[PDB]
């Protein structure tokens, strides 16, 4: 099964730092980007940054440049895959439901997506 | 000139070079651990078996020993529709073979046996006479 | 009176082919383990008048098969080396305060074990200095940081990794076309399409940001990062001009000899001789600033030129792409090359010494089921080279067509070979084919 | 510089409708669909393919830069926000109604 | 019809298929680990030096480029003892060759000189002329 | 007599063996552990190649399918300067090689083309009558 | 072991032993040209 | 069947310690020597 576990939703006080994050599962995750996506409530997605996996390099916009930051991690038998997402900060515009996904080509299609958490302030 | 001089012109001057071309079919593995020895290995079988399989074509089509050949067999016009002067004065031969290369597998089978089995059929009927 | 169709044999034809590329060199190193064939020095290229070939970059296999053609050479070379699993045995240790440069502090420790002597028998007290990079506590005392991973090993010093020419060479009755034009996009087309049998060398030299004695652009500095819409694929960057670079590792190295059963020396690190100093690499920094002026002009051939474009700090994630890093010398380095990107590019003393570490553990590749050793090696080390390139990335959800921002990245040895590769092709010679005659076959 | 744009708004079309959404793009273009509550879905990919196990309702096309997705015999089950996407950008959702 | 259709019939009928006989004495392993990979590579091997030796064997015979040849070797008629359209006409070739699989070397030899060299060195004093 | 027997006399009468050396071209290895096994594989592998390029030239020359051949092309005396007959009749062939042997390449490239792509394009000529 | 003892070759490659089942009597080895030779 | 042919009116050079026949015999025979045990039991216990 190739979908993303995906981690629980949870509420900080603004100015917070905290972490979210997802698992691999059914496939080999050397090939495949991640990407983060959040999206207000009410609002359309927005691209949070991409992570190469075999790497661990981020590719985040200028918007959050120096705010948020991704990492990866593997079993120690490397069967399964994690990934993290940071903010060092939070402020009320950082709620959103935030999930994972994994780009399935290089059209940047999004065959998986993690259900989503959602993150509050 | 050299190897390939032919593809700067067209297909009757590309007849001029063709020994050329021929020389360097099996050429170049004349001199000589499991990495890269084995893989010059595949090299020197790949060649060996192309080029047997062109030869062995020539033979069924009696064109063998020859870089020019004349067989019998006529060609069903539809398959390129231009003057003959107008193919053969105009174009890099690869260009041409663009343009017959969805015709290709009928032809040889004419050749195998619409002249050349037919042929020695004929060349038996003449060995009995 | 109809035309027949008639035999022809050698007529030039071309087919996008692949097969196995056959080693061949100039003339124990690690990359031609002399057992390629050598090869004669007459690179007899063939101008094609009058022909256009595509070649699309990214595309060809030869790249393929040099990414592992080079990773079969590494295993090969290490599968006769001993191995260094009796040094899981854990570690006492002090941080190193002997003669030590204050930003030098905490980088090496002194470190001693209970581990075997060659007799099946008996144990002796080892030490020797080590990296802080190839530790980790045991707890919160240490250990190898790769004991819980797959099993460090290191022999053979003697070989090589100094980078040697490699070339290829077409199976016969194959031949490699080649591009010329020094305009040349990395897809597409080329007019200046001439041919070899074989190639010119190419070193196997790696790097994880820029590249290193790579040929120069022929005209200008050039950039090929494929769909450059997308901004997950990494940005070529050919230099047109070299680039010197200098290095040191200051230390006066001393070295160790250990047996850990019968016939297994084992390398170690012996105390430096003089005060330690950190590994560091000198550029120019005025050279630094034109070769920027450079890119910043080819960047902008994408969009208006009054563009903002920004270079960056690295986003970090793994060391092996967060820094640059080569093996010159033997021996392995890295370093932060943040500062040479500390800069920002707007419409309209001589020199930079950066900063370098050292790890003796090497992971290569991305492959996390072999690690090595790497051995000491004595006296300081120098190294020379050109810089000839970058690999660059591009931050994503840019807007109205400004600040395009970038970093160094990439790092899969790929494209690396690309750099090189993207000037050829392999095609198939179909000598056989057929045209229309007026001549019908003779009479038996 | 990639733009989009997308004409849907929001539609009131009755069930069993076959009904259109359009866009347009540069690049290659995406077509996703979203529920509330639930993570999107890939519908059409590349302006032409669709995603393996979408139903065969779902249909599209393209020309240049326009792109045009369409649901035969549209089913209450379809009623969704829906999306156009290149890379990193994507339109507002737009939705199904009746 | 395909390879080896011609087992059903009499030799003479046989000669129709020679061309398609042919066609599969290189075939199949135009396309494409020590076991297996090492095995295919026998295989291959095989494949060419068969080839080859019967290709050898033609161009001394000076039947070269042909299935059907005409030699102008007289056969001792002790070998066989049945009339020739009886022959021809009423076995599969196979059949026939088990007859004839005692005498196949004396052939042989004779091809190579009894008429192949003695001709060469007819036609070098024709060369000579 | 038997393999290499023609090296006791002189070229003229070394051409009543020749059939008799081409049979071993390819012999010997026809009936049968990286060690050994892949010598022998290596070894196959060469016998095969030295045959092509040989049956190649022969191809390009037109003295295929023949161990003798007439071929037109004159040579330049100054390559040797005895009598045609006090050559022929005197000496073994490989002493005789060993005279020719700096003038092989020139000699090479003649037959391919001062005859033989020569001859080609007077052969193309007859067939377009 | 010092001036108890050790096997000889300890300080040198290691020693290995076994398949004693293995004749290492001579037996003639012929070597044969390869074709064309 | 060791058919020797002898060659009348022929003469060979030939020099020993020049044949490199002989190295080949070298290192043959140390490959198999090699190949024999290399499925071998080690005796590195034997150090006590
Ligand atoms: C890099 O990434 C990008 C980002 O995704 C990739 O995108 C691709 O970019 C290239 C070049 O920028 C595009 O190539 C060109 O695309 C357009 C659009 O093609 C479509 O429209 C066809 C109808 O077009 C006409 O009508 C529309 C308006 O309705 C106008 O916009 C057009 O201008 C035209 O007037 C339609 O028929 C096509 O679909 C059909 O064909 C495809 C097969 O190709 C089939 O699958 C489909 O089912 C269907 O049958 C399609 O939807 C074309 O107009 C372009 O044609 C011109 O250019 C060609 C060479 O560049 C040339 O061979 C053509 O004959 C034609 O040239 C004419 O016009 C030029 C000016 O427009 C003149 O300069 C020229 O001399 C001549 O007069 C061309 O095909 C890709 O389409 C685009 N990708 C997609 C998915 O659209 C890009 O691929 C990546 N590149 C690399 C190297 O990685
Ligand atoms: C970009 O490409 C450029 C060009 O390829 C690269 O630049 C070269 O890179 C290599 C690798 O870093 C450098 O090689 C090293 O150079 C050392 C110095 O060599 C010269 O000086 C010594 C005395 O110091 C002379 O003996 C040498 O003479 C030899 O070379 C000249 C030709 O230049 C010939 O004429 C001579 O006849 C000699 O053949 C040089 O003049 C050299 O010491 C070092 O070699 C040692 O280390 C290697 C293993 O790496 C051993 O194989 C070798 O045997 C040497 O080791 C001995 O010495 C050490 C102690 O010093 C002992 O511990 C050992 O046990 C052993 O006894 C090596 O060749 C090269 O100098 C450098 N060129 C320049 C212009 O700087 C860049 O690397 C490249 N960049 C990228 C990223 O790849
Ligand atoms: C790219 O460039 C960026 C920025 O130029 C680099 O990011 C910085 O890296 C350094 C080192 O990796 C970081 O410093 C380390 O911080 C930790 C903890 O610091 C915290 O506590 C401090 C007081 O102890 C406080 O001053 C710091 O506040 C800074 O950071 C916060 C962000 O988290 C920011 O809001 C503040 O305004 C300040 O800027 C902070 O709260 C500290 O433990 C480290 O010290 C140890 O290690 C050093 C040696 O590295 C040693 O000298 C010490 O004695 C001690 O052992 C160290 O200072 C810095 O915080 C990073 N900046 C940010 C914004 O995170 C980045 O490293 C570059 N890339 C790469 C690949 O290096
Ligand atoms: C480039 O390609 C073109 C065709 O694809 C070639 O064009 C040919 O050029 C030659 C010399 O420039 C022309 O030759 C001359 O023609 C006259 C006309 O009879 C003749 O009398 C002269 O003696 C001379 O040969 C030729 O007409 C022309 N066109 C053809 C052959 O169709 C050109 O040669 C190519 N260039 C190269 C370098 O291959
Ligand atoms: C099975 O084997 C036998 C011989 O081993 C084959 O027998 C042949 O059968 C055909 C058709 O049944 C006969 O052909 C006909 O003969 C007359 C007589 O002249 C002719 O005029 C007809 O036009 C027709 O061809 C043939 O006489 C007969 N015997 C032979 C050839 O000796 C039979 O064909 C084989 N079956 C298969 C399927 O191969
Ligand atoms: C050794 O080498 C020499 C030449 O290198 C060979 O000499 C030839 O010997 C034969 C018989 O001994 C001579 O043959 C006879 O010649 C007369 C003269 O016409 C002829 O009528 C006879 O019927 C007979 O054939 C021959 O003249 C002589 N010289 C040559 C051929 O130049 C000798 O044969 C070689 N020995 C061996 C065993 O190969
Ligand atoms: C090898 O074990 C080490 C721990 O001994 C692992 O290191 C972890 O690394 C991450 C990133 O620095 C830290 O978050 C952990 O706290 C470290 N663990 C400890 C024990 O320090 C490393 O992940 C292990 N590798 C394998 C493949 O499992
Ligand atoms: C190496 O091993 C020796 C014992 O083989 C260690 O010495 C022992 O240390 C522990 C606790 O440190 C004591 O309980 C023992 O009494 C010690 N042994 C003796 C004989 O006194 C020594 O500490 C080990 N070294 C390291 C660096 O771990
Ligand atoms: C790297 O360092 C070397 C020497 O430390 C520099 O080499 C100098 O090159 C110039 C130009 O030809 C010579 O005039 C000097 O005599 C050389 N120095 C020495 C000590 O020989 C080289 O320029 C440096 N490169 C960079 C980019 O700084
Ligand atoms: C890199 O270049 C720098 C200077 O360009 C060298 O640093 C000098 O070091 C000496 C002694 O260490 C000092 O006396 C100078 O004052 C330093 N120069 C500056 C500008 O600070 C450094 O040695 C060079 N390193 C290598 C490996 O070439
Ligand atoms: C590193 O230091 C060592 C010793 O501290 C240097 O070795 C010296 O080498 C010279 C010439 O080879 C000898 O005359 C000295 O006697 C050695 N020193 C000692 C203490 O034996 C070595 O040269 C230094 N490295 C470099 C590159 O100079
Ligand atoms: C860095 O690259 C340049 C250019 O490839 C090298 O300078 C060349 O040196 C060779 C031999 O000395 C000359 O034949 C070339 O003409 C030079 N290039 C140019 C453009 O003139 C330089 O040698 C390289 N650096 C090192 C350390 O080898
Ligand atoms: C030409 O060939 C086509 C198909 O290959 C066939 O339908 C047609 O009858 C043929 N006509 C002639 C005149 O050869
Ligand atoms: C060959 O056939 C293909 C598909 O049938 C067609 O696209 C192509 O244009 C044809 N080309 C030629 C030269 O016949
Ligand atoms: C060694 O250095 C580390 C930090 O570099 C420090 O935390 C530790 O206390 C030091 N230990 C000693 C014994 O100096
Ligand atoms: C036929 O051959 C035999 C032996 O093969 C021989 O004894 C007999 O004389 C020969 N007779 C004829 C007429 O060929
Ligand atoms: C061939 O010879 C063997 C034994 O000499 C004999 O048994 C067999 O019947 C013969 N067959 C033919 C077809 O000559
Ligand atoms: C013979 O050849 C030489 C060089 O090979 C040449 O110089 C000379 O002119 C030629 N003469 C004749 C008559 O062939
Ligand atoms: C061939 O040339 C070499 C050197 O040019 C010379 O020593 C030798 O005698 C020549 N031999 C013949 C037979 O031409």
């Amino acid at each position: 099964q190739v979908q993303l576990l995906q981690s629980g939703a949870a509420v900080t006080k603004p100015g917070a730092s905290v972490r979210v994050s997802c698992e691999a599962s059914g496939y080999n995750i050397r090939d495949y980007f991640i990407h983060w996506w959040r999206q207000a409530p009410g609002q359309g997605l927005q691209w949070v940054g991409w992570i190469n996996p075999k790497t661990g390099q981020p590719n985040n916009p200028r918007q959050f440049q120096g705010r948020v930051s991704l990492t990866r991690h593997a079993s120690w038998d490397f069967d399964t895959y994690s990934f993290y997402m940071d903010l060092k900060a939070l402020r009320s515009d950082d709620t959103a439901v935030y999930f994972c996904a994994r780009q399935r080509s290089d059209y940047w299609d999004f065959d998986v997506w993690g259900s989503g958490t959602q993150v509050t302030v | 000139l050299g190897f390939l001089g032919a593809a700067g012109s067209t297909m009757g001057a590309a007849s001029m070079t063709l020994t050329v071309q021929a020389r360097n079919l099996l050429s170049g593995i004349v001199q000589q651990l499991t990495v890269w020895g084995i893989k010059q290995l595949q090299a020197r079988v790949l060649a060996v078996e192309r080029y047997l399989r062109d030869q062995q074509l020539l033979g069924i089509w009696g064109c063998s020993g020859k870089l020019i050949c004349c067989t019998n067999v006529p060609w069903n016009s539809s398959w390129s529709n231009r003057n003959l002067s107008e193919i053969w004065d105009n174009m890099t031969w690869l260009q041409w073979d663009k343009e017959i290369s969805n015709y290709t597998q009928i032809i040889y089978g004419l050749l195998e046996e619409s002249q050349n089995q037919q042929e020695k059929n004929e060349q038996d009927l003449l060995a009995l006479d | 009176e109809n035309l027949w169709v008639t035999v022809y044999y050698g007529v030039p034809v071309w087919k996008d082919a692949e097969t196995t590329l056959f080693c061949a060199s100039d003339a124990h190193n690690v990359w031609a383990t002399h057992a390629c064939v050598p090869t004669d020095p007459n690179p007899q290229e063939i101008h094609l008048e009058n022909v256009t070939e595509e070649f699309n970059m990214w595309k060809n296999n030869m790249v393929e098969q040099m990414h592992t053609d080079i990773i079969s050479l590494w295993d090969q070379s290490l599968k006769p080396c001993v191995k260094l699993t009796p040094l899981c045995v854990t570690l006492q240790c002090t941080n190193v305060t002997n003669n030590i440069t204050d930003d030098m502090r905490g980088e090496l420790k002194n470190c001693s074990f209970n581990m075997t002597t060659e007799l099946r028998d008996k144990k002796q007290k080892v030490y020797s200095l080590f990296y802080r990079l190839d530790v980790v506590q045991i707890n919160e005392e240490y250990r190898l940081i790769n004991c819980n991973t797959s099993a460090i090993t290191q022999a053979c010093p003697k070989v090589s990794f100094e980078p040697i020419p490699i070339h290829y060479c077409a199976p016969a009755g194959f031949a490699i076309l080649k591009c010329k034009d020094k305009k040349f996009n990395g897809t597409g087309p080329c007019p200046s399409v001439s041919t070899v049998q074989c190639t010119h060398g190419i070193k196997p030299v790696v790097s994880t940001q820029l590249l290193l004695n790579g040929s120069l652009a022929e005209e200008e500095v050039m950039i090929r990062s494929e769909n450059i819409t997308n901004n997950a694929k990494n940005i070529l960057v050919q230099f047109n001009t070299p680039v010197q670079i200098n290095c040191t590792r200051p230390n006066n190295n001393t070295r160790k000899s250990i047996r850990i059963g019968p016939g297994q020396a084992f390398y170690a690190t012996g105390d430096i001789i003089g005060d330690i100093r950190q590994a560091h690499c000198n550029v120019s920094k005025a050279t630094w600033n034109e070769t920027l002026g450079k890119v910043v002009k080819q960047l902008r051939k994408h969009f208006g030129n009054n563009t903002i474009i920004r270079f960056a700090n690295s986003s970090g994630g793994d060391l092996e792409v967060t820094t640059h890093s080569f093996n010159c010398g033997g021996e392995f380095f890295y370093c932060n090359t943040s500062g040479l990107f500390n800069s920002t590019w707007i419409s309209n003393n001589d020199s930079i010494t950066l900063p370098c570490r050292i790890k003796q553990i090497i992971n290569m590749w991305q492959r996390i089921g072999q690690a090595m050793y790497a051995p000491p090696i004595q006296g300081v080390i120098r190294c020379v080279s050109n810089i000839t390139g970058l690999i660059l990335t591009r931050d994503g959800g840019s807007t109205n067509s400004t600040t395009e921002t970038f970093r160094p990245g990439g790092g899969d040895m790929r494209d690396n070979w690309r750099s090189e590769l993207y000037k050829y092709k392999v095609v198939k010679i179909e000598p056989l084919g057929v045209a229309p005659t007026r001549c019908k076959r003779r009479v038996v | 510089d990639i733009q989009m744009t997308q004409s849907p708004s929001s539609l009131s079309a009755s069930v069993g409708d076959t009904v259109t959404i359009t866009c347009q793009a540069n690049g290659y273009l995406n077509w996703y669909q979203q529920r509330r509550g639930k993570a999107p879905k890939l519908l059409i990919y590349d302006g032409s393919k669709l995603e393996r196990g979408v139903p065969s309702r779902f249909s599209g096309r393209r020309w240049g830069q326009e792109y045009n997705l369409t649901i035969n015999n549209l089913q209450p089950e379809d009623i969704a926000t829906y999306f156009c996407q290149v890379y990193e950008f994507v339109v507002p959702g737009t939705r199904l109604d009746l």
